[PDB]
């Protein structure tokens, strides 16, 4: 075997370097000759497809000819009794050897982005799990807003569970040998959770607007039941509107190239000649930008009514409802702002990718990072804003 | 509850002369948070609603002439009118806004003018009133100054004081004068049994009193 | 333009209740507070209470607590005040005051006159006062109008339907035997009367009365 013969060569050169008697150099040089010729008879893994008389093979064997020649000279010098000269011949032998070893056999930014995505993966999983459990095991926190935020927490959870393949595709993009079903599956799930997140935030804000401006809400926003129905329909629309991903993306390779070397997970050719790519990009583009408009107007009205200008001489109180509504509306406002701010470069970059598919680095990387930074940052914002959430977490752990 | 007390209650002044009104509160009206003394001055003219002049006890509302100038702090405030005009005839209140709300007693501003002799007119009872069975001799005394004036009735020369109804008015905004109505109400028979009726007016503009008489057998 | 239209005058029997209104127009009805002030000749201006039209929260003075009840309607933009257990002390002039967000501005209504007495309404007796036919020789002439024996206040008197205002003195009514007595005088040039007709117009809303009395020579 080539590996066995090579380890044998390095071993006996190691002996020669640390051998005092000339006899030891004689033996080690003889065995190095034997393993050198035996290795020369063997075929390297990089030249097995080429014919035996191919030029590459003749070079690979030529280097071995030079090698065995040096072993012959060193063997003669060792037979004389000159240990120093034979060791020097073993040194130049090591030189030619190493040369033909290395001849026939973004990264820091990758480490940074990957490490950060791992941090957001840990803090994300733990944070959103703590959110769902806090809503689970406490009466005074089973409000409607906490239910919508719990569905959002699960959506972040599933997004982070989809992160690994997205990161593998982030650095390892030349080959995709994982399969077609995965290439469609993880992006389908990720997009579905995107739609569920945006629709859940929008439904939550609508419920706050109707709750504050129209106190007839007691009949309308009924109970947890309505919230469970809206969550069900939100996830159903997320899955159906993200269905076409199964046709949009796929694995493809060039004509005349090895599939194991040129397979990629990208929008298919049929997904481009028919504007399924542009159609889907405009679908999610509406799915993000339109609810951004709705959130802006709705929170504008909520802030207009709650934070209304009052004459300083006001003698009547504050009604004790606008206080709690100001708390939860503060929290939700910060959450929505972080959402838009984080997923804006993502949808911007996807728009640029769609428009470029019809004839930089830190932009795509910062979008990749921000996308998960939202999912990880929502529980942190819950811990900072809501005192009840903080008390519930500290009550669960300590 | 915060109690407000103004001073003076009544104040007379000439045209163009300076005036200083005072408003004292039983509690400090300074909010250390907003750094504003919540004290306002209102001008209520007769027949009208109070209008705002000074808010925050030193800030003049837009449109108010610069002669109105409020000052003071804590529990003591003042409203200063540098050049009083005839249009300033009103009652000036002060409202606190530190606690809920409380107005002051008010200060009635009267302007001084030239002495004017009262224009006296006398009116016998109408016909329909005599048909009802009553009688009323109505004597008007118009556009005099100052307010001090006396009215006596003389039937056939004999003074009459029981059965008289008087009604004074406030000061006019047009000429800053006063006016008075004096109605002597008698029965129809007692009216038709005497002869002469006399409305006599004693005012400081004339040493002799201004009389106005009529007889029943004439005209 | 901001304008507040209050309710008309009220003559309520003692012991009954009443509810006054205040129609606000010209601004956002939910932004400005609505206060109520009671004006009496004895106590002056007394602050009844206030209400925020958007939340409905109210606040009263310790004296008028329970006596008054402040309410508000946003669809009609109208404030209300209910006074219960009425007596003679409650007879007064009630104002509603919309307080702007700008502390320099506030808006008052024309006021509502509350008269509480068991005495029933009485239409006025209007008597014309004409000169004696011998005193029309001066530089001017003066006519009169005697509004005697009515209840309650007020009555609105005019001359030639208000087209004769300067040189007019209307006097405060005096209450005697539960009947108000009032009078008015008008001065015009010697050439005006009696060639041009002069009429005093007396209106008493409590009895739905309007008598027009001409002044004619004797
Ligand atoms: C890095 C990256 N690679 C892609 C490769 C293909 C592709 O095709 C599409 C698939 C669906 C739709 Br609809 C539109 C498409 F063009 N998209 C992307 C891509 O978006 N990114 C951005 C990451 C950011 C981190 C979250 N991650 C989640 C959302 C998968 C996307």
């Amino acid at each position: 075997d080539l590996e066995d013969n090579w380890e044998t060569l390095n071993d006996n050169l190691k002996v020669i370097e640390k051998a005092d008697n000339a006899a030891q150099v004689k033996d080690a040089l003889t065995k190095m000759r034997a393993a050198a010729l035996d290795a020369q008879k063997a075929t390297p893994p990089k030249l097995e497809d080429k014919s035996p008389d191919s030029p590459e093979m003749k070079d690979f064997r030529h280097g071995f000819d030079i090698l065995v020649g040096q072993i012959d000279d060193a063997l003669k010098l060792a037979n004389e009794g000159k240990v120093k000269e034979a060791q020097a011949a073993a040194e130049q032998l090591k030189t030619t050897r190493n040369a033909y070893i290395q001849k026939y056999l973004p990264a820091p930014l990758l480490a940074g982005v990957t490490a950060t995505c791992v941090a957001l993966f840990v803090v994300g999983i733990a944070g959103n799990l703590l959110t769902m459990l806090v809503v689970s095991r406490f009466r005074e926190l089973r409000t409607t807003t906490n239910l919508y935020l719990s569905s959002m927490a699960f959506s972040d959870l599933l997004i982070f569970l989809c992160m690994p393949l997205d990161l593998v595709r982030l650095w390892q993009y030349r080959p995709w040998n994982f399969g077609d079903l995965l290439c469609k599956l993880f992006q389908f799930v990720s997009e579905s959770c995107t739609y569920a997140k945006v629709l859940t935030i929008t439904a939550l804000s609508v419920e706050r607007y109707f709750a504050i401006c129209f106190p007839l809400r007691a009949k309308v926003v009924v109970t947890k039941g309505r919230v469970k129905l809206v969550i069900f329909v939100i996830w159903a629309v997320a899955f159906c509107s993200a269905g076409p991903i199964f046709v949009l993306v796929g694995v493809e390779h060039e004509q005349g190239t090895d599939p194991w070397d040129t397979n990629e997970c990208r929008p298919t050719e049929f997904a481009v000649r028919s504007g399924l790519l542009t159609v889907m990009v405009w679908v999610s583009s509406i799915f993000f930008f339109l609810p951004v408009f709705c959130l802006t107007v709705l929170y504008s009205l909520i802030g207009r009514k709650l934070w209304r200008r009052r004459r300083g001489d006001a003698v009547v109180g504050a009604s004790l409802r606008d206080q709690n509504h100001k708390q939860t509306v503060k929290m939700l406002a910060v959450v929505v702002f972080a959402f838009i701010l984080c997923w804006l470069p993502f949808h911007v970059g996807r728009y640029l990718f769609s428009k470029s598919f019809e004839p930089s680095q830190y932009c795509n990387l910062v979008s990749f990072v921000l996308f998960y930074l939202s999912a990880a940052i929502n529980p942190i914002l819950y811990n900072i804003m809501s005192k009840k959430y903080r008390v519930a977490v500290f009550r669960l752990l300590g | 509850d915060i109690v407000m007390t103004q001073s003076p209650s009544s104040l007379a002044v000439s045209a163009g002369e300076k005036v200083t009104l005072s408003c004292k509160s039983s509690q400090s009206l300074f909010n250390s948070r907003t750094r504003k003394n919540y004290l306002a001055w209102y001008q209520q003219k007769p027949g009208l609603s109070p209008t705002l002049l000074i808010y925050w006890a030193s800030t003049r509302k837009s449109g108010v002439p610069d002669r109105f100038t409020g000052s003071g702090s804590g529990t003591d405030f003042t409203l200063t009118i540098t050049s009083v005009q005839a249009e300033d005839l009103a009652v000036y209140y002060c409202k606190q806004s530190y606690y809920l709300r409380t107005f002051g007693g008010g200060t009635k501003l009267e302007i001084k003018r030239a002495d004017a002799a009262p224009t006296v007119s006398i009116f016998p009872p109408s016909s329909e009133q005599l048909t009802s069975g009553g009688a009323s001799v109505v004597c008007f005394l118009n556009n005099f100054y100052p307010k001090d004036i006396n009215v006596k009735w003389k039937i056939d020369g004999s003074e009459r004081q029981n059965g008289v109804l008087n009604s004074w008015t406030d000061q006019d905004s047009k000429d800053s004068t006063y006016s008075m109505s004096s109605t002597l109400t008698l029965t129809k028979d007692e009216y038709e049994r005497h002869n002469s009726y006399t409305c006599e007016a004693t005012h400081k503009t004339s040493t002799s009193p201004i009389v106005k008489s009529f007889n029943r057998n004439e005209c | 333009e901001v304008q507040l239209q209050q309710s008309g005058a009220e003559l309520v029997r003692p012991g009954a209740s009443v509810k006054l209104s205040c129609k606000a127009s010209g601004y956002t009805f939910t932004d400005y507070e609505m206060h109520w002030v009671k004006q009496t000749p004895v106590h002056g201006l007394e602050w009844i209470g206030a209400i925020d039209p958007e939340t409905g929260g109210t606040v009263y003075n310790q004296k008028f607590k329970g006596k008054a009840t402040l309410t508000a309607d946003i669809s009609s933009t109208t404030a209300y005040m209910e006074l219960r257990s009425l007596t003679s002390e409650d007879s007064a002039v009630y104002f509603c005051i919309s307080e702007d967000i700008d502390e320099s501005k506030d808006y008052w209504g024309q006021g509502t006159t509350l008269t509480v007495s068991s005495a029933k309404t009485t239409a006025p007796s209007v008597y014309p006062l004409a000169p004696v036919c011998g005193d029309t020789s001066g530089s001017s002439v003066t006519l009169g109008c005697l509004v005697k024996g009515y209840f309650p206040e007020p009555v609105t008197l005019t001359w030639n339907s208000g087209s004769l205002s300067s040189g007019v003195h209307t006097f405060p009514a005096v209450l005697q035997s539960d009947l108000y007595t009032l009078s008015s005088s008008v001065t015009v040039t010697s050439s005006t009367w009696p060639s041009q007709s002069i009429t005093c117009n007396v209106a008493h809303p409590a009895s739905s009365t309007k008598v027009d009395k001409k002044i004619e020579p004797r």
